[PDB]
Parts: structure tokens; C-alpha cells; sequence
């Protein structure tokens, strides 16, 4: 029943590999943006990422470092399907469930959702492109991550009443 | 930006460059096919000092590989990393030198020099600014010595503002296989002395003894000994490649090393050498690191300087370390043997630390020494040369190519000049 | 108004500048974005920052410093750093090559083509600044690249503006430790070139810094993090009087005028008394008598010179935190009664005190203590000449053997300057001894 | 009222005129159809457009500009573009033969059969025009086909209408980059044929435009898109005085009268201060003092002439945005106090000031900044003589060997023209130095 | 599921080609128009184009450019029956269902359906022939295109509730 965080630790270790790979990610992303020509937009939809990757990707990294991003956003949906059924849930766990369900989306409003300390992503981020664009795109992963670890944070305090809500 | 392009020459260079380049590639985590696997931002950023990039994430090496016999390059291409090396950099003659210094210095060089210069200047135009070139060869190589002398003569004026780093393995003092290796090496060093700046001296008896010492595994390959020496030279390279407050540039090091121009022959030093059970039988701490690095046998280049004294020493440290340990180690060695240093300069100690661990081992180091131990070496070479020049052995080939004993006379006059030079300075 | 501008030359100075400016933004509560919370502090750049940061209507502070560095490595590290959005992009001046620790190489070969743009930075700061009381520069004598560039830049700014204050701060060449031997050369070169244009030179040494770190902070494995933090608290102490007011304010002008009896000699040493570990100050108490005993303790010094062999000329004590005049003057009276301290008969007064009520501030994740009362003791004495004695005893033999000189002559210099450097030094000692002669 | 006819000659100038009016439609919100949205603007045709566009009751705006090109290629591609419905059909003069960079070819062989048509165009524009103050000519000095046709047409408009103004703007020959060596020949021909008729001549050079682009616009792969963007922003700023109002409006006529001290030499130089990337724009502050220091920075100007080699005679600053004359006059007073900048003794003052309150406008798909205060700098100085000096020492040895002559002598010319032009430029240089000497 | 969007991608690459050969289609359509004499009409009904094909078409290109427009019309016609079944759909999806079903009409009114930015076809349209004719006839394809695309945009938003609405 605990395996969600077992997967989550590998996911966050990938996120730290991305912490190494973050300036590189945007370094490729900007060359992709120049070739895709849509510079007037806050990057929230991964459709810009697909438009970036289908073409002008003649250098090894150009495919992998983009495709694992879609891979992890699919993996998080795979985890969330587990949360979807389990038990019905206390109201707080419910709210986490529904908000994460909404925020798991392709072209959503995850554009300028900057967060609180430490969330060093925007701190490490450079300049105006990162302060007018590059908002929710860099912080949405840990946002979902912490708001889903509070979901298990109440699971150990789920009483006998909540142990059987949607499992039965 | 600022990069390095490498010259691989001689039949030792054949295996040595291959091992060195594959060591670098594995250190940076690229597949044998050539598509890098994203793991290290620092190395991805800093690759531009050694490799250019080709369509496909293909960080193509800027190394120029030269020899005469096609079989060696065929074997290298069939090797696990022949693909990383380009047909552009595969330049060669279609004959054999006989490992004759005079032939490889005048006869076939006369036809290959144009193309090798073409390749190196192709790369030079391709890039912006070099620190210079480093060379892998041997003075113990009949073809490496001659062709390397030719190319250094070609280039030391062509780029008079760069680093002429050289790596050369001295033939075994107990056995040199060929009998004319003393002649070849004497001529080679005669040309090298006024041209080069840096020369790393290597010997193979020491490699075998290290194998018997800590490898202890009976039967490794010459390729594995190349693995070790390539690890050493890679360690000395990584300084520029990686962050951490240490002044990295080879000129930074050299201007700090060489008291007077004629010092071009240098003794490396290396860090943890570990046996079958010593991985779990070793307490990995900076003080015992220092002890091992300045062991009486950890030296690997020529012989024990115990006869002589210490001129300059530099220690670089790869991993998560702090300033105080290396400082106190310097103090402790200074106090341990202040006598074994040379009075003309105290504090022969130079320090540099990179904060990046190696793959496989956490904290390690490298060392470079300039000491008074090469004297007995070239005194050897002087003695064999005097003996073989007494009766003029094996000289008809050289005469037929068109040389004369006059050359050897002034070359060995120069060697005696260096003899008296070292004896005056450290005596 | 009340503003000074900082230069930081050398990759040795870049990390210390980064750390100090980090500290500053911490106590100012500067969010790493560059913008304040709902509370209003911004405007035409007039608040507690207008001395150090510059936060115009855009709401983002502009630190009044420029980091010049010869190599891309650490400058690009900070160009990737956290507060880079705060940092001005091309106030982080970077070069492509090295000075190779070579004084002339760093002063002549490539300086000429960087000094122009850095002067442009200087003047494009000057136009906006008004008060411009002077400059604060993080460098070293033994600049492996910073030294020669610093010498040329100092000469240029001295000749262009000779009315403000020049404040040089350096590590000293470690007396019995040397990571490189080009330093004995470049140090004396910088000295003889700077003595006639530099205004106020202050000095530190890492060996005694670490000695403190395990004496009272008791840290067995400290780091540059702590080194930079402590030099940062030193400079914060010297800049507190500008940050705020106290009972009585003072200024760099007074610092020079009082601290300098006679010209040339402008090489005092700072000390910070309440250097102590958090647990120690947690279970002990601080006050004027003990902090004065500490600042007069002959070993808390970070320079390997002995006061008991030297002879004192100047002492300035800057108190930050809560004090009253009564007990502090009692302490200083006890001092001037005390016979161990041997000032010159020349000065009846050799004391200058400066008060701020605001206590020193701490850093999260730090290792220092809860200081409510601190004092910086900036003192000058004859004890310093031993360092130059040791350095000339080192250099005479290097010069006679003329080791390493092939490189300098090859890059294109000569011998007369290396001579006149040593006669300038000998002048320095012949001016140090007769003044200590009462 | 206020309006002018624009000329656009040269395949060098066709796309720049295209881009200029592409910009122009933005600020007025002109749709690519030719009609503004449902807000009442169509009628008698008198609003901000009435000077440049012509939107009658038919509801379609009509620019008062002429596009002339001697090759069908680019004019057909724009005649396949997106605003061709805006464009009047045959004001896009398309040519069936080329001038081969040959000034005499484009001045004798081809001009005659098209000068009549362009005259008919300009007269059927002048009838509808009422104020018609002058003409804004966009061309190129090394005109591959913009040289000879432009020369002939300027001669004809001069002879027919010598009462109104003529505004010449062209790319100066690249001082050290050569795309053609017939370019100097045709350039000197054009210069000496223009000196007596050209009213207000202004020149551009692409090298320093590129230098600015990677200096402060921070682009490593810019293009003509950005080039023409900059120049179009320049000309929009200079047309702003006619477009809108501010504190004061000054016209090309006064630009002439003041900016010209003495006849012949009417060759000033424009500059834009707040050329800067949007990132620096967002995280920096803009105001009069720094923008003026920038505008007097010697390398912010596209021409490769050294002002500290020269001496200033004229300067004109235009302020687009919200400012106060308080700081305006304060800055100019600082300027007059400054000792580096050396105006000539003859002119006590050197400024002409212009104000309009409306801040500049950005473009969709634009690389420029979010600028609020802008200044155009129209300055004239002695140093420019260096450009013609460089051209003439290029000229002399070419002339000595008489290269390419067979071309021109066969197509129908002789030596007397080029003979004249040499002492013509000699007269130019000698009066340059004569006015330089006081 | 996304197979139809996969087919579209090819359809709009052929539309990119339509950008290349659009004016030539217009010229050939003129060559039709003079001999057709239905010149006082803005073209809206493809019955006019069928009346175009059968005659004065003895030169290859005349048929080659013309015919494939009806081929793609029948392509989208086939595409609509697959949409007809799926599930009942979210209200916006249902409204798009009615829109797409309504617009398919051979003798329809699609004559003056001008569209917004960028829709460069009228921009390239030369003269008053397109200011009195040639309106929706040249961009009715993007009109179904963009709105059917924002139809499938809610497919990634579809909940478990909307997964099963009409499929069974
Ligand atoms: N590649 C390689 N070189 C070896 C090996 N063992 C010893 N060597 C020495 O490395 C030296 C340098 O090689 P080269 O510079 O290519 O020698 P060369 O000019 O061709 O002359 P030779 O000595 O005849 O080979 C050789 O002279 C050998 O003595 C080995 O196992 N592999
Ligand atoms: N000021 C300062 N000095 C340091 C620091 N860390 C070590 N040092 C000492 O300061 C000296 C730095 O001098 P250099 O190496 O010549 O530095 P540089 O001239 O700026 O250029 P590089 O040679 O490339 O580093 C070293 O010898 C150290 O002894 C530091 O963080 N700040
Ligand atoms: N004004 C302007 N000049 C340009 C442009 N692009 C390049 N140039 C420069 O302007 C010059 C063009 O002049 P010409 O070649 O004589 O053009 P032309 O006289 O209209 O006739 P052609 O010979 O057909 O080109 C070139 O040499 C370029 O260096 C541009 O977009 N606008």
C-alpha cells in the first residue's frame, strides 16, 4: 500500500538528475523555440514541447531529454490512477485527489504557478525569459509532489473508519 | 572558446590514444556508439575543450592519429571505439619506417608532413583558441621519435604561443628490445631539448613492478597498464575540465614548476592504488592518502630519487576535500624531510584541488614531481652511447640515408651540457 | 548620498564577494527573486539599501559592486547561481585567458582591452551615484590573475579621480605557507606600484583564520564557507555605520584621518572580539570588559606578528549592539592604565570609538553565535615590519638566483623594476624603524 | 497640412520600406485588409493617417510612399505577400532590366523610359496632397540599381520643385567590408552629383548595427528583420513630430535650418539611445541621465567615425515618452560642464530639443525593449571626413590603373566624370578641414 | 483514439501544400469561370466546381489540381461518421458535433466566412474579385479544423464520467 512513495523516491531522484539537467533542458528548449517561432507565449502546454521535438532534432539529446519529460508526466498519471480508486477518502485527501486530477492535463493553466522556498528552479533561472515566461513549467512537478505526499501524510492517521471507504 | 587538440604518434600511441580516449568517454558516460547519456551538466558544458560536436550528440574527438602500418589502425578501428575516431584523422603512409629514426625523420616524413599539417590546421581553423597540443609518443619509438621531432619542428614556430606538452615512455633500462634505440632516443632528445616545454617521462619496468606490487594479479594486459597511465594523464587533464577552486591551466602549472628553461623532463605521481581486499581493508583518509602519494615506491616514472633531492612538487586532489588537510600535510612533509629539499628554494610545494569525485572512487589525487633523479638516467644513456659510438655499430643504414657522426658529436656535446647543468644546479 | 562602490578582482575574490553580498541580502531580507513582500520598501532607490543595493521602480535591487575575473569557471558558476537575477549580467566581467600568476602578463598583455569596458561600467555607475564616498575592493597581493589587473585598474582610477577614498583589502602572503612561488614576486611588485596611489590597505591571513576556527569556534573541519562568512561579518561591521546610525556616527574619512598619523604607512589590521561558537555563547555571557580583553588578546590576531615585539600607534573600536558609555569608558580607562600595552609616548590619544545600537545579525544555517554586543578592533602597530623582513629574506635569494625569470623576460620585461621594488621595500623598513624609535 | 511623399529606390530599400510601413500599420491598428475595426475613422479621411495613409470613404488606407525597383523578383514576392491589398497596384513600380551596379547604365540607358512614369505617379500624388512638405527618400549609396535611377529622379524633382524639402537616407559603404568594387565608383558619382541638390542627407552602416545587436540586443543570429526593425523605429521616431504632439513640435524645415550651419555639408548622423534587449529592459531602469550618457558614448553610433578624433557642431535630441524639462536641462547642463566633449567655438550652444509625451511602441514578433523614454540623436561633427578619406585612398590607385573602364566607356561614358568627382571630394575634404580650423 | 488526429496531420501538411499552390488553383478556377459564365456569383457551392471539371479540361493540371479538393472533402466526410458514434460527450464536444455535422453540405452558403489572425489567404488575395467574392470558400477548411482540434483538446480533459456516455 506504501509503494506510491517507493516509486516517488525514484521519481524525485530523476528530478534531481533534472536539477543537474535544468539549464541544459532550457538550453535545448530555446534552440527549439527559435525553430518553432512561437516566442510570444507563456509555456504551459506540452504541445509546444511536441512541436519542438518532432523536427530539427538531429543531435542525440534532442529526443531523449524531451521525451523523458512526457514519460514522467505519464508516470505520474499512472500513479494517480492508483489514488483514484483506493478508498473514498477523508475530505482533505479527496481535495488533493480532485485538484491533482485537474492539474494532470495536457494544455492546462500551469503557466505562472511559481512557488515558495526553497523551490530553487526560478532562483537558478536566469533572466527575463524566466521571469515573464518559465513559471509553472519548472515548478509544477514538485507542486504535485508535495501535495501528493500530504496525501500519504494523512494516510497513517486514517482511522478504522477510513481504512474502509472505497475499498469496500 | 579555449580547447586542446591532441597528437597521437608512434606504435605506442596506437594503443595509448585509444585507451586514453575511451577512458575519457567512459568517464563522461557516453555509449560506445557515441550518443551521450545525459548525466553530467558540468562535463556536457565543458566538453568543448576536447571534443567538437557532430550531428547526433556526437562529441567528436579532436585527436590526430598518425602511423605507417595500416594493420594497427585497422585493429584500432575494429576496437570498441574505432567509431569515435574519424576517417578524417586516419592519415598514414603506405610503407614501413623500419623504426629507423633517420628514415622516419627525413625519408617518409618528407611525404607525410604536408598531409599531417593539413589535418592539424583543419582542426585549428575549425576551433577558435588552443592552449596548445599534447603529444602521445615515445622516445623509445623508432617512428614516434622521428615523426614527432618533425612535427614539433613544424609547429613550434607555427603556433609559437601555445603549450607543447609531450608524453613519452623511456625504454626499459634493463632491456630495450632493439639495440639502436639508444641512437634513436639520443637524436630525438637532441631535437626535443630546444623545442619542447613539457615532457612526461614514463618507464615500463616500473609498470611491471607496480603490477607485482598492488595489482598482484599476475597476468594483466599492456592495455591495462595503459589504463593506469591514462588514468594518471586524465587526472592531470581534468583540472581545466572541472570546477573547484584550483588554478588549472597547464601554463599556470608550468610557470610555477620550471625554475630554468632546460627543465623539460618530469615525474608524475598518483593516488589510491588498491588491491583485491584493500578496498575494504583501507581507511580512506587524507593523511594516509598523503603517505601513499609520497611513498618511496608510489613513484612510477624513472627510479627512486633517494640518491638525489627534490626540486619542485605539485599535488592536485580530485574529490570532496578541504583546505586544512592539504595545508597540514604540506607542513608535515616539510618538517618530516626539510633536508631532502633543495636550499635554493623552500616551499617547493604547489597545491590544487578539484571538488569533483572520479567515477568509482570518491576522493583521490595526482602528483607531478621535478626531482634530481633523471641524472642517473641520462648518465646511462650517455654511457651506452659512448660505448656504441666507440665502435660505430649499426651505422651503415644511417649513412645510406645520408647522415653523419658529426650530428651525434654535437648532440652528445649537448647531452654533456645538460649533465653538467644538473650537476651544477643540484650539486 | 551615503554610498560606496565595490570592485572584486580575481576568482579568489569572486567567492568572497558573492558570500558578502549574499549576507547583505539576507539581513536586508532580499528575496532571491529581487522583489520585496507586500511591505513597501521600493521607490527612487532610497531606503536601507540605497547605500549598497539600488532598487528603482522596477522593484529589483542593484548591488553596487562589479566582479572582474580572468577565467570563465567560477564567474559562470555564479552566472548560473541563485541570486543571478539580482546580479547584473555584465557587471560580472569575465575574460578568456589567464595572467598565469605573472604580474607583467596580467598587467600589460590583456589588461589594456578589458580596462576600457570596466571603466565604462565604473562611469555608468558614477553617473547614477551622487555621494560616492569611495570604493571597496576584494583582491589579494598574490593575485594569480587579479593582482596585475588590479594594479593597473587602481592606477587608472587613482589618476582619473583623486578626491574619494580607495579601500584595498587583501590576504596576506602566508608567512610560512606558499601554494606558489610567483607570489613573492607579484606581491612586492603590487606593493611598490600601489604604495604611492593606494589610500587604505587592510589585510587578513587564512592560517590564523583557521586557528581561530578551531580555537573558539572549535570547528575541526571548517571551510571557505566560514572563511568568507567571517571576512563578510568584518566588512559588515565596518559598514554598519553606513547601514544605520548609532549614538555617534563616523566615516571612512575619519578612519583615514585618525588612523593615519603619517603618510605611506596605511596598513592596519582588523580583529573581531566575539568570535565564539553558538553553544559557547549560549552558556556564557558577553560584555565590555571581556570583549576588550579579547580584542587586546595577542593571539586572536589573524596576522603572524607579535604586539609584544611591536609598538602600537592606532586603535579604533567599533561597537555594534547594546552598550552604555559608562562601563565602556571604564574598560578603556583600565586599558590605558594597564602597562602591558605599550603605545608610543607620541600619542596621548590613540583610541577612536564608534557606536551603533543595532545588534549584529546572523545567518540561517550558520555556525556563529547570538551576539548582542560586538566590536571591531582596527589597530596599527610597528609589529608588522617582520612580515616584510621575512619576505625580503625570501626574495633576495630568489632574485640572486633569478629563478623563473625566463618567463618574465620572455613575455618582455627587465630587471630595473625588480630592483627598485626591493629598494622601495628597504625604504619601507627604514620608515618603519625610525618611527617606532620614539 | 502636414504630409510628405516617400521615395523608396533600390532592391536594397524595397524590403526596408516594406518593413517600415509594416511597422506603421501597427500603431494605427491598420488591418491587413485596409480597414480599421468598427470604430468610426472612415469619412473625409483626416486623422493620424491623413499624412501617410489615405483612407477615403472607400475605407481603405493608402500610403503616400512610392516603391520603385528595376527587377521583378522582390516586388512580385511582395505583390504575393499579405499587404498587397493595402498597396496601390502600380505604385509598386516593377522593372524589367537591371542597372548592373552601373551608375551610368541606370542613369542613361533605363531611366528615361521610367522617369516619365514616376513623374506621372508623383504628380497624381501631389495633386491630392496639400501640405506636401517634402520627400523621404530611402536608397543606397552603393546602389546596384538604386544609384543611377535615384540620381536622375532626384535631379528631376529638384528642377521641377525647388521650393520644398528632400530627405535622403541610404546605407553608407561598409568601411572595411566590400560586397562590390563598382560600389565606390558609383558612390562617388552619386555624391558629387547630389551635393548641389540633396537637401537633408543621412547615412547608415550595417557593421555597427550588427555590433549593437550582439552588444545590447544580445543576438548572435540576427537578420535584416532586426536591421530594418531598427531603422524603421528610427524613422518612425523622426516622423512622430508630425504624427502626434508633446511639449513642442519641430519640423524638417527647422531641422534643416538649425542643423545646417553652412551649405553643401548636410550629412549628419542619427542614433537611438534605448537600443537594448527586453531582458535588460525589464531588469533595469531608464532615465535621462543614463540615456544621455549612452547617447554620447562614442560607440553607440552606427558610423565608424571617432568623435574624439572629431569636434561636434550640431546635436538634436528627441524625447519620446514622459519626462520633465527639469532633468532635461539638468542633464544638458552637465553636458556643457563636461570637458571631454569638444564642440567648436563657433556654436555657443549645440542642442535642439524636442518633446512628445507618447512613449514608443513595441512590435509583435519584436526583439526590442519595453522602452518608455526614448531619444533620437541627430548630430554632426568634423570626424566624418575620415570616411571620404578612406574612400579616396581606395579610389586613387584604382583610378591610376583604370580598372573596369572598358565597361563604362563601352556603355557610353568617358573619364571627365570621374576626373571631376575626385577634386569634388577634394573640395569636400578641404572645406571639412577649413571649418574644423577656427 | 488519436488516429483521426494522426490523419489530420497529413491533411494539414497537404494544406501547407495548398499554401504553395493556392493561387494557381485560383487561376485555373478563373480559366473555368470564363467558359462557365457564372461570373456574377461568389463561389460557395461545389456543384459549380463539378460543372467546372467536365469540359475545357484537356491539359493535365486542370484536373490534377481541381479533383483532390473534393477528395479531401470526402476524406473529412468519412472522418465525421467515426465522430458520430463515440460517446455523447461533454457539452462543448456535443456542440462541436452539431457544428461539424451541420457544415457538411454540398450546396451550402460558405461564401464569405472570413477568419481572424493569421489566415493569410485573403492577405494574399489580390484585388476586388476577393473583396466581392472569394470569402469563406478559401478558409472553411481551417474553420472545421481549429474547432474540431479544440474538440479533441477536451479529450485529454475527459473524466471517467465522460469516458462512458455513448460508447455503449
Ligand atoms: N603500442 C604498443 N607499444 C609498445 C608496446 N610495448 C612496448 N611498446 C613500445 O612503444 C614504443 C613507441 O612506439 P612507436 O613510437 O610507434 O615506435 P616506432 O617509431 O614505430 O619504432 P618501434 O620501436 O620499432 O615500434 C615502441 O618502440 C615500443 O618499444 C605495446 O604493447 N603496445
Ligand atoms: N581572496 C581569496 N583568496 C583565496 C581564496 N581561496 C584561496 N585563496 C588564496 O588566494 C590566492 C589566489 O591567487 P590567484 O590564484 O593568483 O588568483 P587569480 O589571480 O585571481 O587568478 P588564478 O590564478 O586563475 O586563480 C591563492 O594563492 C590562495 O592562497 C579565496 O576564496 N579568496
Ligand atoms: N538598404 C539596404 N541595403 C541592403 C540590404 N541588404 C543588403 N544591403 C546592402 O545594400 C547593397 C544593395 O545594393 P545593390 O546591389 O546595388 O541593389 P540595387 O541597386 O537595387 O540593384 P541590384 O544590382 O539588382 O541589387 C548590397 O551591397 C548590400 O551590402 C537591405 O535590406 N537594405
Amino acid at each position: 500500500m506504501n509503494e506510491v512513495k517507493e516509486s516517488l523516491r525514484s521519481i524525485e531522484q530523476k528530478y534531481k538528475l533534472f536539477q543537474q539537467q535544468q539549464f541544459t533542458f532550457i538550453a535545448a528548449l530555446e534552440h527549439c523555440r527559435e525553430n518553432a517561432h512561437d516566442k510570444i507565449r507563456p509555456i504551459s502546454s506540452i504541445e509546444q514541447v511536441q512541436s519542438y521535438m518532432e523536427h530539427y532534432c538531429n543531435n542525440s539529446t534532442h529526443r531523449r531529454i524531451l521525451i523523458m519529460f512526457m514519460d514522467i508526466c505519464s508516470e505520474l498519471s499512472k500513479l494517480c490512477q492508483h489514488f483514484e480508486a483506493l478508498h473514498s477518502g477523508t475530505p482533505v485527501t479527496n481535495s488533493l485527489l480532485e485538484k491533482c486530477k485537474t492539474l494532470v492535463s495536457q494544455s492546462n493553466d500551469l503557466s505562472s504557478l511559481r512557488a515558495k522556498y526553497p523551490h530553487e528552479v526560478v532562483n537558478h533561472l536566469s533572466c527575463d525569459e524566466a521571469r515573464n515566461h518559465y513559471g509553472g513549467v519548472v515548478s509544477l512537478i514538485p507542486i504535485v509532489l508535495d501535495f501528493m505526499k500530504e496525501w500519504i501524510a494523512h494516510s497513517e492517521k486514517l482511522p478504522r473508519k477510513v481504512l474502509q471507504h472505497g475499498t469496500t | 572558446m579555449r580547447e586542446i587538440v591532441h597528437l597521437q604518434a608512434g606504435q605506442c600511441g596506437n594503443q595509448i590514444g585509444a585507451k586514453f580516449w575511451e577512458v575519457i568517454s567512459d568517464e563522461h558516460g557516453i555509449d560506445p556508439t557515441g550518443t551521450y547519456h545525459g548525466d553530467s551538466d558540468l562535463q556536457l558544458e565543458r566538453i568543448n575543450v576536447y571534443y567538437n560536436e557532430a550531428t547526433g550528440g556526437k562529441y567528436v574527438p579532436r585527436a590526430v592519429l598518425v602511423d605507417l602500418e595500416p594493420g594497427t589502425m585497422d585493429s584500432v578501428r575494429s576496437g570498441p571505439f574505432g567509431q569515435i575516431f574519424r576517417p578524417d584523422n586516419f592519415v598514414f603512409g603506405q610503407s614501413g619506417a623500419g623504426n629507423n629514426w633517420a628514415k622516419g625523420h627525413y625519408t617518409e616524413g618528407a611525404e607525410l608532413v604536408d598531409s599531417v599539417l593539413d589535418v592539424v590546421r583543419k582542426e585549428a581553423e575549425s576551433c577558435d583558441c588552443l592552449q596548445g597540443f599534447q603529444l602521445t609518443h615515445s622516445l623509445g619509438g623508432g617512428t614516434g621519435s622521428g615523426m614527432g621531432t618533425l612535427l614539433i619542428s613544424k609547429i613550434r614556430e607555427e603556433y609559437p604561443d601555445r603549450i607543447m606538452n609531450t608524453f613519452s615512455v623511456v625504454p626499459s633500462p634493463k632491456v630495450s628490445d632493439t639495440v639502436v634505440e639508444p641512437y634513436n632516443a639520443t637524436l630525438s632528445v637532441h631535437q626535443l631539448v630546444e623545442n619542447t616545454d613539457e615532457t612526461y617521462c614514463i618507464d615500463n619496468e616500473a609498470l611491471y613492478d607496480i603490477c607485482f606490487r598492488t595489482l598482484k594479479l599476475t597476468t594483466p594486459t599492456y592495455g591495462d597498464l595503459n589504463h593506469l597511465v591514462s588514468a594518471t594523464m586524465s587526472g592531470v587533464t581534468t583540472c581545466l575540465r572541472f570546477p573547484g577552486q584550483l588554478n588549472a591551466d597547464l601554463r599556470k602549472l608550468a610557470v610555477n614548476m620550471v625554475p630554468f628553461p632546460r627543465l623539460h623532463f618530469f615525474m608524475p605521481g598518483f593516488a589510491p592504488l588498491t588491491s583485491r581486499g584493500s578496498q575494504q581493508y583501507r581507511a580512506l583518509t587524507v593523511p594516509e592518502l598523503t603517505q601513499q602519494m609520497f611513498d618511496a615506491k608510489n613513484m612510477m616514472a624513472a627510479c627512486d630519487p633517494r640518491h638525489g633531492r627534490y626540486l619542485t612538487v605539485a599535488a592536485v586532489f580530485r574529490g570532496r576535500m578541504s583546505m586544512k588537510e592539504v595545508d597540514e600535510q604540506m607542513l608535515n612533509v616539510q618538517n618530516k624531510n626539510s633536508s631532502y629539499f633543495v636550499e635554493w628554494i623552500p616551499n617547493n610545494v604547489k597545491t590544487a584541488v578539484c571538488d569533483i569525485p572520479p567515477r568509482g572512487l570518491k576522493m583521490s589525487a595526482t602528483f607531478i614531481g621535478n626531482s634530481t633523479a633523471i641524472q642517473e638516467l641520462f648518465k646511462r644513456i650517455s654511457e651506452q652511447f659512448t660505448a656504441m659510438f666507440r665502435r660505430k655499430a649499426f651505422l651503415h643504414w644511417y649513412t645510406g640515408e645520408g647522415m653523419d657522426e658529426m650530428e651525434f658529436t654535437e648532440a652528445e656535446s649537448n647531452m654533456n651540457d645538460l649533465v653538467s647543468e644538473y650537476q651544477q644546479y643540484q650539486d | 548620498m551615503r554610498e560606496c562602490i565595490s570592485i572584486h578582482v580575481g576568482q579568489a575574490g569572486v567567492q568572497i564577494g558573492n558570500a558578502c553580498w549574499e549576507l547583505y541580502c539576507l539581513e536586508h531580507g532580499i528575496q532571491p527573486d529581487g522583489q520585496m513582500p507586500s511591505d513597501k520598501t521600493i521607490g527612487g532607490g532610497d531606503d536601507s539599501f540605497n547605500t549598497f543595493f539600488s532598487e528603482t521602480g522596477a522593484g529589483k535591487h542593484v548591488p553596487r559592486a562589479v566582479f572582474v575575473d580572468l577565467e570563465p569557471t567560477v564567474v559562470d558558476e555564479v552566472r548560473t547561481g541563485t541570486y543571478r537575477q539580482l546580479f547584473h549580467p555584465e557587471q560580472l566581467i569575465t575574460g578568456k585567458e589567464d595572467a598565469a600568476n605573472n604580474y607583467a602578463r596580467g598587467h600589460y598583455t590583456i589588461g589594456k582591452e578589458i580596462v576600457d569596458l570596466v571603466l565604462d561600467r565604473i562611469r555608468k555607475l558614477a553617473d547614477l551615484c551622487t555621494g560616492l564616498q569611495g570604493f571597496l575592493i576584494f583582491h589579494s597581493f598574490g593575485g594569480g590573475t587579479g593582482s596585475g589587473f588590479a594594479s593597473l585598474l587602481m592606477e587608472r582610477l587613482s589618476v582619473d579621480y583623486g578626491k574619494k577614498s580607495k579601500l584595498e583589502f587583501a590576504i596576506y602572503p602566508a608567512p610560512q605557507v606558499s601554494t606558489a612561488v610567483v607570489e613573492p614576486y607579484n606581491s612586492i611588485l603590487t606593493t611598490h606600484t600601489t604604495l604611492e596611489h593606494s589610500d587604505c590597505a587592510f589585510m587578513v591571513d587564512n592560517e590564523a583564520i583557521y586557528d581561530i576556527c578551531r580555537r573558539n569556534l572549535d570547528i575541526e573541519r571548517p571551510t571557505y564557507t566560514n572563511l568568507n562568512r567571517l571576512i563578510g561579518q568584518i566588512v559588515s561591521s565596518i559598514t554598519a555605520s553606513l547601514r544605520f546610525d548609532g549614538a555617534l556616527n563616523v566615516d571612512l574619512t575619519e578612519f583615514q584621518t585618525n588612523l593615519v598619523p603619517y603618510p605611506r604607512i596605511h596598513f592596519p589590521l582588523a580583529t573581531y572580539a566575539p568570535v565564539i561558537s553558538a553553544e559557547k555563547a549560549y552558556h556564557e555571557q558577553l560584555s565590555v570588559a571581556e570583549i576588550t580583553n579579547a580584542c587586546f588578546e595577542p593571539a586572536n590576531q589573524m596576522v603572524k606578528c607579535d604586539p609584544r615585539h611591536g609598538k602600537y600607534m592606532a586603535c579604533c573600536m567599533l561597537y555594534r549592539g547594546d552598550v552604555v558609555p559608562k562601563d565602556v569608558n571604564a574598560a578603556i580607562a583600565t586599558i590605558k592604565t594597564k602597562r602591558t600595552i605599550q603605545f608610543v609616548d607620541w600619542c596621548p590619544t590613540g583610541f577612536k570609538v564608534g557606536i551603533n545600537y543595532q545588534p549584529p545579525t546572523v545567518v540561517p544555517g550558520g555556525d556563529l553565535a547570538k551576539v548582542q554586543r560586538a566590536v571591531c578592533m582596527l589597530s596599527n602597530t610597528t609589529a608588522i615590519a617582520e612580515a616584510w623582513a621575512r619576505l625580503d629574506h625570501k626574495f633576495d635569494l630568489m632574485y640572486a638566483k633569478r629563478a623563473f625569470v625566463h618567463w618574465y623576460v620572455g613575455e618582455g620585461m627587465e630587471e630595473g623594476e625588480f630592483s627598485e621594488a626591493r629598494e622601495d621595500l628597504a625604504a619601507l623598513e627604514k620608515d618603519y624603524e625610525e618611527v617606532g624609535v620614539d
